[PDB]
RNA sequence: AAGACCAGGCU
């Protein structure tokens, strides 16, 4: 069930869209959020 | 005396002018009631307020 | 949309 090394992060999961929402604004655009805006950046920085 | 019989009331009641306010809590700006309405988008529950 | 601050009410 838990082995040590698993405490590592080699594989970082991805939240499914339900556990972070696009915010609708007026159908114009949608703002994203906190965890969407940090996984963009992590996948910035892995990409780098 | 009483309004509903005409009798005399018993006791000696204290009247007279006072000054007196209304305030800005009324009954029909709290009056509210739910039954399967409007539902959060995260949560998924029932919305607030 | 959502977040933030503020003010007020009932204990």
């Amino acid at each position: 069930y838990a082995r040590p090394e698993w405490m590592i992060v080699t594989v970082l999961p991805v939240p499914p869209l339900s556990v972070r929402p696009a915010v609708v604004m007026q159908g114009s655009a949608r703002n994203q959020d906190d965890l969407t805006h940090k996984l963009a950046d992590i996948v910035k920085i892995n990409n780098q | 005396y009483n309004g509903f019989t005409g009798r005399k009331i018993t006791s000696q009641i204290f009247i007279g002018p006072t000054y007196y306010q209304r305030l800005k809590h009324m009954v029909d700006d709290k009056i509210h009631s739910r039954a399967r309405g409007p539902i959060q988008i995260l949560n998924r529950q029932p919305m607030e307020g």
